[PDB]
């Protein structure tokens, strides 16, 4: 008997939401995201913003986790994971224990959490309020294995829960996004949309 | 890069005493070898954000601390990172002054409010209220003088009456704006602005002064009375008018409560010389020696710079200026400020002419300064 | 229902999801005029990245009609300028991909391709008191 996180909203105390560049359907896009599906394309390993935005700042210690979860329910309880090749494939940073499907790049006050009693994966940063000349911070995440990875995903869906808590790991603030990590997320992204006002 | 490595090109209005400013570029090319340029370009607070976002303009831009937010929002300033011992030299509530969103936007310089001054051979006794001058006016409108001339073009000039018993620009709540409470068509600020139309439908102040209009008369003594800032002193001490700078008068029952600024020093987010402008600024500017030079050629106000504020604040013109400003409020720095100010010039323009009566005028400025509650949330955003 | 501001969806797709309903089969009002949404602009309100907005604990949305009406509105009172698409990615140092224009008549996000479009017809932005507007394609020429 062991939990499966929530991905319920909750703007909390300081309005917390998440926010994310409109980067089209062209081929070339490396990373793009459909509002009309709350869904993040992207290639494996490279970069995807994603934007925090706070009504109110909430105070410095607070931190900012990544989670990825299965979306369909029958397999909510598997703790996302990479695949063993890629698992076992150099690619590290120098920060990411190689098992951790979600990284933050470009940041070292990153740390990662293997879970003791869930054995699911987060990746966590310090909570910074946004630079002078921008309205909202931006995490940029790595995606480490395809969705299609047979080993890890194996052509299942997952979300991203991206959760604000305090020092102590208390919730602050929680919003979620689906991922889908391919090939072409221009295309797919345009094909899943299209299909969407057919239905 | 558009803007110039190694030297630095400084911004600020011509009211405001360049000749001082490029006395302090002066001491620091002799020091650095730095080129200092200091330029006094007309309507700079609009010219600057046009030239900035092009990725050009000065190093350094100096105005009230009113334009910084809307200036850092559109991404024209970078951030100002003092180190704590030279932060602590400020009167802290300068610094706030300057914060937008968490972050330093900008070097506070002086405070700044509007004063009644007022020259003594002509009235010894200046009318402590605002009822008294139409009768003091055609006292003197056969004498044949007016009685009152300030500026009529800027709303900064006006704000103090129309604020004075009730109006204001946006509530200010816990340390934050509501830009949808907007207070500029409400009883009291009908009430001010009526009054001042009621002074030019009857011929005692008219409606085209402006800021050359009012400053000339008041220092060829041929008005008494003048509204003005801490800069206009040096311009009446080479007229010899002899003049007091006290209270500025009541509006009912009110003190008249005017927008208080602090001139401000940003630094251009797209100069190459960000490290030059902090050196010049908190090494040579923000300095005992940097402050009086600029204080010499116009006065500043009261100054950020506590040891000189110290020996500022004994002049008794400097006490009747914060004396104005502890009875008026800091004016908030959100972006929203520059289409309030727009809206509140045009309102008191349009209404001191007759396009509009002062309910209209008022009634669609309060309308375009506030803000759509339903539509924001549909959008997600409170801009 | 929904009266904690805290805790409720602010996006359709995730309103979805705590009604167990889907999109296709969900029913909403229009926050104005409380009419019903017809289907084409309940797909029309995600993919315009709208926000579910409360009154009284209740969801609601918004259509076509009273969107385009009410946007106007808002954007006569708080129109600030004008500027080609060269000069705002000079000002945020960025390409106008990374930017957030919103369609002027339709409120949508423009696309990339929509904001080259911009530039390539030498059409303005417009900036309604800090939010940066465009035309979309289907907002391009008239109908
Ligand atoms: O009139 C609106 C205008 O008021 C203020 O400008 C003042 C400025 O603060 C003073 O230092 C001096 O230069 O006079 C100006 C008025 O002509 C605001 O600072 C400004 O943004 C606003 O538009
Ligand atoms: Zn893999
Ligand atoms: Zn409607
Ligand atoms: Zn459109």
């Amino acid at each position: 008997s062991s939990s499966v996180p929530s991905q319920k909203t909750y703007q909390g105390s300081y309005g917390f939401r998440l926010g994310f560049l409109h980067s089209g359907t062209a081929k070339s896009v490396t990373c793009t995201y459909s509002p009309a599906l709350n869904k993040m394309f992207c290639q494996l390993a490279k970069t995807c913003p994603v934007q925090l935005w706070v009504d109110s700042t909430p105070p410095p210690g607070t931190r900012v986790r990544a989670m990825a979860i299965y979306k369909q329910s029958q397999h909510m309880t598997e703790v996302v994971r990479r695949c063993p090749h890629h698992e076992r494939c150099s690619d590290s940073d120098g920060l990411a224990p190689p098992q951790h499907l979600i990284r933050v790049e470009g940041n070292l006050r990153v740390e990662y959490l293997d879970d003791r009693n869930t054995f699911r994966h987060s990746v966590v940063v310090p909570y910074e309020p946004p630079e002078v000349g921008s309205d909202c911070t931006t995490i940029h995440y790595n995606y480490m294995c395809n969705s299609s990875c047979m080993g890890g995903m194996n052509r299942r869906p997952i979300l991203t829960i991206i959760t604000l808590e305090d020092s102590s790991g208390n919730l602050l603030g929680r919003n979620s996004f689906e991922v889908r990590v391919c090939a072409c997320p221009g295309r797919d992204r345009r094909t899943e949309e299209e299909n969407l006002r057919k239905k | 890069m558009k803007i110039e490595e190694g030297k630095l090109v400084i911004w600020i209005n011509g009211d405001k005493g360049y000749n001082g400013l490029a006395e302090v570029g002066k001491k620091f090319e002799k020091d650095t070898g730095i080129k200092v340029t200091v330029e006094h370009p007309d309507k700079l607070e609009e010219k600057f954000p046009q030239v900035a976002a092009t990725g050009d303009g000065p190093d350094i831009i100096f105005w009230a601390h009113d334009r910084f937010g809307g200036y850092a929002q559109s991404g024209l300033l970078a951030e100002i990172t003092p180190a704590a011992a030279f932060q602590d030299k400020l009167y802290p509530f300068t610094w706030d002054a300057v914060r937008y969103n968490g972050k330093l936007i900008a070097y506070p310089i002086a405070v700044e409010a509007l004063s009644l001054i007022y020259n003594k051979d002509l009235l010894p006794n200046p009318p402590k209220t605002w009822e008294e001058i139409p009768a003091l006016d055609k006292e003197l409108k056969a004498k044949g003088k007016s009685a009152l001339m300030f500026n009529l073009q800027e709303p900064y000039f006006t704000w103090p009456l129309i604020a004075a018993d009730g109006g204001y620009a946006f509530k200010y709540e816990n340390g934050k704006y509501d830009i949808k409470d907007v207070g500029v068509d409400n009883a009291g600020a009908k009430a001010g602005l009526t009054f001042l139309v009621d002074l030019i439908k009857n011929k005692h102040m008219n409606a085209d002064t402006d800021y050359s209009i009012a400053e000339a008369a008041f220092n060829k003594g041929e008005t008494a009375m003048t509204i003005n800032g801490p800069w206009a002193w040096s311009n009446i001490d080479t007229s010899a008018v002899n003049y007091g700078v006290t209270v500025l008068p009541t509006f009912k029952g009110q003190p008249s409560k005017p927008f208080v600024g602090v001139l401000s020093a940003g630094i251009n987010a797209a100069s190459p010389n960000k490290e030059l402008a902090k050196e010049f600024l908190e090494n040579y500017l923000l300095t005992d020696e940097g402050l009086e030079a600029v204080n010499k050629d116009k006065p500043l106000g009261a100054v950020a710079l506590k040891s000189y504020e110290e020996e500022l604040a004994k002049d008794p013109r400097i006490a009747a200026t914060m004396e104005n400003a502890q009875k008026g409020e800091i004016m908030p720095n959100i972006p929203q400020m520059s289409a309030f100010w727009y809206a509140v010039r045009t309102a008191v323009i349009n209404a001191a002419s007759g396009r509009q009566t002062v309910d209209a005028a008022l009634a669609a400025a309060q309308t375009n300064a506030a803000a759509e509650l339903t539509l924001q949330e549909l959008l997600g955003e409170e801009r | 229902m929904f009266q904690d501001p805290q805790e409720r969806p602010r996006k359709l797709p995730q309103l979805c999801t705590e009604l167990q309903t889907t999109i296709h089969d969900i029913i909403l009002e229009c926050v104005y005029c409380k009419q019903q949404l017809l289907r084409r602009e309940v797909y029309d309100f995600a993919f315009r990245d709208l926000c579910i907005v409360y009154r009284d604990g209740n969801p609601y949305a918004v259509c076509d009609k009273c969107l385009k009406f009410y946007s106007k509105i808002s954007e006569y009172r708080h129109y600030s300028y004008s500027l080609y698409g060269t000069t705002l990615e000079q000002q945020y140092n960025k390409p106008l991909s990374d930017l957030l224009i919103r369609c002027i008549n339709c409120q949508k996000p423009l696309s990339p391709e929509e904001k080259q479009r911009h530039l390539d017809k030498k059409q303005r932005f417009h900036n309604i008191r800090g939010r940066w507007t465009g035309r979309c394609m289907s907002c391009s020429r008239s109908s």
